[PDB]
């Protein structure tokens, strides 16, 4: 469908198109799946490039096969902040990003950008609290997918989350493929 | 007349206005919770107007953001999702809370090759937190590569009138874009 473009990009630029986020990492346990789900959001889809440069050429390769609009993490321009590794010490919850896997190790970069220091927490009352209560908020999410922003925004809906969920499912039988 | 405009808009994103609208209307039946229906203002996209020249790059911009609904409060944002997941509910709904919205000051550079995306909106001074947070950093460049230098230097998003972005922090989009605020006008037009 439009897939079909995307090893277009893998081949024309052969060593430099990693792929998109879904095949670089995963949730480690069965549990965080709903919460990684709903923090990574659409970068789930944001293919990771070498360079800008690439980026640049796949979104001209994209308009001119008259595609749908992709987004590029270039790893060579992206400007992400270190974790706070002070907030691992937070009696509640522990950071998102402790609680995926990926590979190879210097995409680091894609991931400390769709993460930051989000927090996972195991109900909601627990990740409002801790969200809201400190004196710096931080961006919380509970294990049924409702959100809660640095920002006040405050979002949710857990049956979506879930049927989202089963794409880190299906992505582990194609480990076999 | 009105179905032209759901056709633009996916099952995905529809179901979390049909069902977020189900427990508007159940609070209603049973005659409780009023702080609730005493403070909901509608969808993003129902609650401000911009020229057509800029109904792409606003559009892209916002994406889904489109779709966020301003309400009064968090207590009021809560009480929706409790009952929207305890009814188990399609989702998804995202809550723009005027009490507890917080939105960085930012000021743009005083650069002639971009404006700010926002001075080009019209939209209830009441819900300017929310309208702010959804278009308060990024600007409207004269070009792909003005995009690039200025989203580089300073600390704002950049989109063409086209479409093309590029994110303060590296991120690019691109692609080909067909021809939402188009319909939301038509539709606007009868009623």
């Amino acid at each position: 469908r439009k897939a079909e473009i995307m090893e277009s990009i893998k081949r024309l630029y052969p060593g430099s198109v990693y792929g998109r986020l879904i095949d670089l990492c995963q949730p480690t346990q069965k549990k965080y799946q709903i919460a990684v789900t709903k923090v990574l959001g659409k970068n789930m889809d944001a293919i990771i490039v070498d360079s800008e440069k690439t980026g640049r050429d796949c979104i001209q390769y994209i308009k001119e096969q008259r595609g749908e609009p992709e987004t590029f993490l270039p790893l060579d321009y992206l400007e992400v902040k270190p974790t706070d590794e002070k907030l691992r010490e937070l009696k509640g919850a522990k950071l998102v990003i402790d609680v995926i896997r990926y590979e190879p190790p210097h995409i680091k970069k894609a991931l400390q950008y769709a993460c930051g220091n989000a927090l996972v927490c195991d109900n909601v009352e627990d990740a409002r609290r801790i969200a809201f209560g400190g004196h710096q908020r931080h961006k919380t999410v509970a294990l049924d997918g409702t959100l809660f922003q640095k920002s006040g925004v405050i979002s949710g809906g857990a049956s979506d989350l879930k049927a989202k969920a089963r794409r880190w499912d299906e992505k582990a039988v194609d480990k076999l493929k | 007349k009105q179905q032209l405009l759901r056709a633009a808009t996916g099952k995905a994103i529809l179901n979390g206005i049909d069902s977020i609208n189900k427990v508007l209307e159940h609070f209603r039946r049973k005659g409780i919770n009023q702080h609730v229906q005493n403070g909901y203002h509608g969808i993003v996209m129902n609650n401000f107007e911009c020229e057509p020249a800029f109904y792409t790059c606003v559009e892209v911009t916002a994406g889904n953001r489109l779709f966020y609904h301003i309400v009064d409060s968090d207590e009021v944002s809560t009480k929706i999702l409790m009952e929207f997941n305890k009814m188990n509910l399609p989702g998804e709904v995202t809550f723009l809370p005027l009490n507890k919205l917080d939105v960085r000051d930012t000021a743009y550079p005083e650069t002639n090759d971009a404006i700010p995306m926002i001075s080009k909106l019209r939209y209830n001074p009441r819900f300017d937190k929310a309208f702010k947070h959804v278009f308060g950093k990024t600007l409207i460049c004269r070009s792909m590569e003005v995009s690039t230098q200025l989203a580089r230097a300073f600390t704002m998003d950049c989109i063409t009138l086209e479409g093309d972005q590029v994110s303060h922090r590296g991120a690019l989009t691109g692609g080909y874009y067909d021809t939402r605020l188009e319909l939301q006008k038509d539709v606007r037009k009868a009623e």
